[PDB]
């Protein structure tokens, strides 16, 4: 005797919290992985449109004040915490770029793997990745390569060597937090999740409670789809 | 005595990376160590000199010779592995100039040309004109966001909105920006932390 | 004997100043390098316990090893199987008592002084715990000593008859420390206008070996104990400064 | 550039997330009506409030509200006397797991001691006596966790997130060495 | 080549000898260089010429850095063996050597050196030791990255 469908017809005769757990939750997804992954697009347009409202209401409501102090200071905490998250993100795709600056003109003059560049890049990164590879290019040609032989001029792909690929590198080792919505879609049992299929070994059955060590290569399908955290 | 000058410049640069690593800055790049370089490039002038010398004479005397190609297939490598002794030094001199514009450059200065790095001559002429550039890519990126103007410093985490601020030694009632400050040396405040963050990185007030 | 172990056993587990607890947190950084010993500080025994003090003040010789058992019973509540007998090391900062004016009255009393160190010895060996067994009725027993008080204070028993001593010590089963034997001289500046410069002899025990060379400037924390050695008299002993816990300064 | 550690997670952004997650108060401001608000934007309900009732906010305004005394962190469940001592007789008897942390175990119990030092039941030597005694033996098991290690595999079901955020760079430096012999050898 | 610890690397020196004869060499006695002559080789050199050659130039024999001395050194106590008195890296070069040479029985020694290595890194740093003398080059990397996490976290911890 079940009676909660029936309760839960007795009831009915984009959230802002939620955008702050996705920022939070993509951003303790970037710092720890080892590849760059997909700007999100679509949320941080609204985000950027919601600093700029408030940030004048503070400034309206205090100036158009003039006993309670105290409202008008936990608007101001929250705001000057809000603003970390976003600054100490955004500052942290930029350490990527920076290593990776050769690997990503690879992925543009190939024709097809994933050309995205504006959902892997945001709008001003890409002012940020053509001028940076012009102004290191102009450094090492008039103090390396005003002696350079016919064969040794670009460093794009100097095969011979080990060198001037970037690596991104897929076996890094890292901590993964599984957690995955049951039925109540791809799940092996009761209390757990399916095999991750390494090369050469057996199943490395996941559970939905403990937390696990593992490759970066056999669980990048599962970060896109939400199941885990890092 | 063949590739000896690689490990020459190479043992050279570990030391920068390790007065990097533990507490200090690397405020005062030590120099450009320029004559280990004028020696590696008369090395590769005199390696071009030889596999222009058998270009002829595969022509003439050897006529396409195996073993003469041995000496294509030596004299390309001393050219790469000189190569990458001269790219590790000079991208690790790269990166402590990129650190250096991003922390105290452009950090309620807005024009800090001089005043700052205050060495202006370990770096070369051609170092000292990469730096120029790039503090003014930086300001590309803080006038299209609109998160804060010069995005820059404190990436420290918030806490403790009102803090006490205390004045070492550094007179001259210097601040226009959100009012007046009256400095006097010696005497402690009450202020929030929006408006120290500006000069508590200047060395000029100590207290957190 | 009983109970005061309790009275100890509570003070390095509850011993606590503003936030962070020492004497848990030098006991666990003491193991994990095996380094097996534990540093006091004296003052902040009587600002927790004064009765304890009184006690440790009085006859030092017999409760100094009942605090080295005390030790012992913690460690294996955080390492949890060779774990010895610690050792205590304690510094502390009263008032210096110079090397000329030693009583008869500081016989057994934690006495502190200063002075500059003449030699060393070659090392030894001290026997801990050690295995006996009968000649003739090949009784097997461990007799386990603990306590330093140089010669013989505890030996070998007389029966389990049978003969005068019938006792061996068997050498493959059995512990060994280290002692040191130091010699110390008054600092000149506190001058002999008419006299030479005295000097005593130390022991070391096993954690304070090769610790300084001689020609420094040391403050020493022990025990003025006597023993009575013929190697001039008649009932006449000698005398000598059992070391706990040497506080040199910088070496430079 | 973040450039100092720029990996892992510096040790004064773990208790910035640890301050998203509510407790309850009991208030002493009404400001409720009878018949100026605060309008923040992640929480944005609890205007509403009566002098000794009990309310469920987020935790980085319950310690705006007690250095002016105008709130009183109430306790959680587990900084309790009475709860401890379960936890801590379940590590003896099963010495091969984790028993149960709250995975704000060891933060909660910084932020709440050194502010709100006055609404426990006797903190000294009943909760800072065990907190201490549990993260003793819970670092043994660590210790002895560690001899077992490969190179495809490791669990390590129930740990806090300040204790993994001072092992990170020991586990995956060394991992990253093992996994670089057995497949170079192949 | 980025990194400073892989370009250092490859500036060691190996026991190879010949197979062929060359009427020239760059480093001095008689310009024609008779087979069968053994000489010191650095690692960027003799990488490419094992393999470039059906038989290659360099016979590439095994140093004594790989000796039946070292293999049995390193199986009775990994502890307290010295690592910086060989040369001074052993692991950035040791992986090397299997990949020119696959063997399955250097990589069964190296993965039990390492653990009982490892396991005496997290032991001493815990906040007096000669431990800064006899490590691996490879490893005082992340004894600095593993002590200066440890102290940050007891700091933060007390005040």
């Amino acid at each position: 005797i079940n009676i909660d469908d029936i309760l839960a017809e007795l009831d009915k005769e984009v959230s802002p919290q939620q955008d702050f757990s996705d920022l939070m939750k993509s951003w303790k997804n970037e710092r720890c992985s080892p590849e760059l992954l997909p700007y999100p697009h679509q949320l941080m347009k609204r985000l950027l449109n919601r600093i700029s409202m408030q940030s004048q209401l503070i400034e309206n409501i205090s100036m158009g004040f003039l006993e309670s102090k105290l409202p008008l200071l936990c608007m101001e905490t929250e705001l000057e915490r809000l603003k970390f998250v976003i600054r100490s993100y955004i500052r942290c795709r930029l350490s990527k770029i920076d290593k990776f600056s050769l690997y990503l003109r690879q992925l543009n003059e190939d024709e097809n793997s994933l050309i995205s560049l504006t959902d892997l890049l945001s709008k001003d990164e890409i002012k940020y990745h053509d001028t940076h590879s012009l102004i290191w290019l102009k450094l090492v040609n008039d103090s390396i390569l005003k002696y350079m032989p016919e064969e040794l001029q670009a460093i794009n792909d100097t095969e011979g060597s080990v060198n001037m690929i970037d690596e991104p590198d897929w076996n890094k080792f890292v901590f993964i937090h599984v957690n995955g919505p049951p039925d109540g879609e791809n799940e092996f049992g009761k209390p757990c999740y399916t095999v991750t299929i390494p090369d050469l070994k057996e199943e490395v059955e996941l559970t939905i409670g403990s937390i696990y060590v593992m490759r970066y290569e056999v669980i990048r399908d599962l970060l896109r789809d939400d199941k885990v955290a890092l | 005595m063949y590739g000896d000058l690689g490990n020459k410049l190479v043992l050279e640069a570990k030391r920068t990376k390790q007065l990097y690593a533990r507490s200090n800055q690397d405020v005062n790049l030590p120099m450009y160590h320029e004559d280990i370089i004028r020696n590696i490039l008369k090395e590769v002038s005199n390696l071009r000199k030889n596999t222009e010398y058998l270009k002829e004479q595969q022509q003439l005397g050897m006529l396409d010779d195996k073993v003469a190609k041995c000496q294509y297939f030596v004299t390309l490598l001393c050219m790469e592995r000189n190569k990458r002794c001269l790219l590790a030094y000079q991208r690790l001199r790269t990166d402590i100039l990129d650190s250096m514009a991003w922390n105290n450059n452009g950090l309620d200065l807005m024009s800090s040309i001089t005043f700052s790095q205050q060495d202006t001559n370990n770096l070369s002429h051609q170092e000292q004109e990469y730096l120029k550039e790039y503090c003014d890519l930086i300001t590309d990126l803080k006038s299209g966001d609109l998160v804060d103007i010069d995005l820059s410093g404190s990436l420290v985490p918030p806490s403790d909105v009102f803090i006490d601020v205390r004045v070492l030694k550094d007179a001259g009632e210097i601040q226009t920006e959100y009012g007046v400050f009256n400095l006097i040396k010696d005497s402690q405040f009450f202020v929030r932390q929006s408006d120290v963050e500006r000069l508590i990185q200047q060395g000029y007030l100590q207290k957190i | 004997n009983t109970e005061i172990i309790k009275s100890f056993k509570n003070f390095i587990l509850e011993f606590r100043l503003d936030s962070q607890f020492i004497y848990r947190d030098q006991l666990r950084n003491n193991i994990l390098v095996k380094n097996y010993s534990l540093t006091v500080n004296m003052e902040h025994l009587i600002g927790y316990n004064e009765d304890i003090y009184k006690k440790l003040s009085d006859e030092p010789s017999d409760i100094i090893p009942l605090f080295e058992t005390a030790i012992t019973q913690v460690a294996k509540r955080i390492s949890i199987n060779s774990l010895p007998t610690f050792q205590l090391i304690l510094n502390s900062n009263a008032n210096q008592i110079p090397l000329r004016d030693l009583d008869s009255e500081h016989v057994s009393k934690i006495v502190r002084l200063s002075g500059i160190i003449i030699s060393t010895s070659v090392l030894s060996s001290r026997a801990t715990y050690l295995s006996i067994m009968c000649r003739n009725c090949r009784h097997t027993t461990s007799i386990t000593i603990n306590n330093f008080n140089t010669g013989n204070t505890v030996s070998l028993p007389r029966s389990c008859n049978c003969g005068p001593d019938p006792y061996i010590i068997i050498h493959e089963s059995s512990k060994f420390i280290d002692q040191q034997f130091l010699k110390l001289q008054e600092i000149p500046e506190l001058v002999p206008v008419g006299e030479m410069p005295r000097n005593l002899t130390m022991t070391c025990d096993r954690y304070l070996t090769n610790k300084v060379i001689p020609g420094t400037r040391v403050t020493i924390v022990g025990i003025y104990s006597i023993y009575n050695s013929k190697n001039s008299g008649v009932a006449i002993r000698t005398p000598y400064i059992k070391i706990l816990g040497i506080q040199s300064d910088v070496e430079t | 550039l973040p450039a100092h550690l720029q990996q892992t997670f510096s040790p004064e952004e773990i208790q910035f997330i640890v301050e998203n997650e509510p407790i309850k108060i009991f208030p002493r401001i009404t400001t409720r009506q009878k018949i100026w608000q605060l309008i923040t934007t992640d929480d944005k309900a609890l205007n509403n409030m009566v002098a000794m009732r009990s309310t469920e906010v987020v935790l980085w305004i319950a310690l705006l509200l007690k250095q002016q005394s105008k709130c009183s962190i109430v306790a959680p469940q587990w900084l309790t006397t009475k709860e401890l001592d379960r936890k801590i007789q379940y590590e003896k008897t099963h010495p091969d797991r984790f028993s149960e942390l709250p995975w704000n175990w060891l933060v909660l119990a910084r932020i709440l001691f050194n502010k709100a030092k006055d609404d426990f039941h006797d903190p000294i030597h009943e909760l800072r006596g065990k907190i201490q005694d549990l993260r003793e033996i819970r670092q043994i098991k660590v210790l002895k966790g560690l001899k077992y290690l490969n190179e495809s595999h490791l669990q390590l079901d129930n740990l806090s997130l300040l204790e993994i955020n001072e092992l990170r760079p020991f586990i995956t430096e060394i991992m990253d060495k093992l996994r670089e012999i057995h497949t170079a050898s192949l | 080549y980025y990194d400073i610890d892989d370009v250092l690397a490859d500036g060691t020196e190996f026991p190879c000898k010949f197979q062929y004869d060359i009427p020239g060499l760059g480093y001095n006695p008689g310009r024609p260089i008779t087979k069968n002559t053994k000489l010191s080789l650095p690692l960027w050199l003799a990488r490419i010429l094992a393999i470039v050659g059906p038989v290659p130039f360099v016979e590439l024999l095994p140093p004594d850095m790989f000796s039946t001395k070292v293999m049995n050194a390193i199986k009775t106590d990994p502890v307290a063996l010295d690592l910086h008195s060989i040369n001074s890296h052993f692991f950035s070069l040791a992986i090397k050597w299997i990949m020119l040479f696959s063997e399955k029985e250097l990589a069964n020694v190296v993965s039990e050196l390492l653990l009982q290595r490892a396991q005496e890194l997290n032991h001493h740093a815990s906040s007096t030791s000669t431990f800064l003398l006899k490590l691996e080059e490879m490893e005082k990397e992340i004894y600095k990255k593993s002590h200066e996490s440890y102290k940050d976290t007891k700091r933060w911890m007390f005040k």
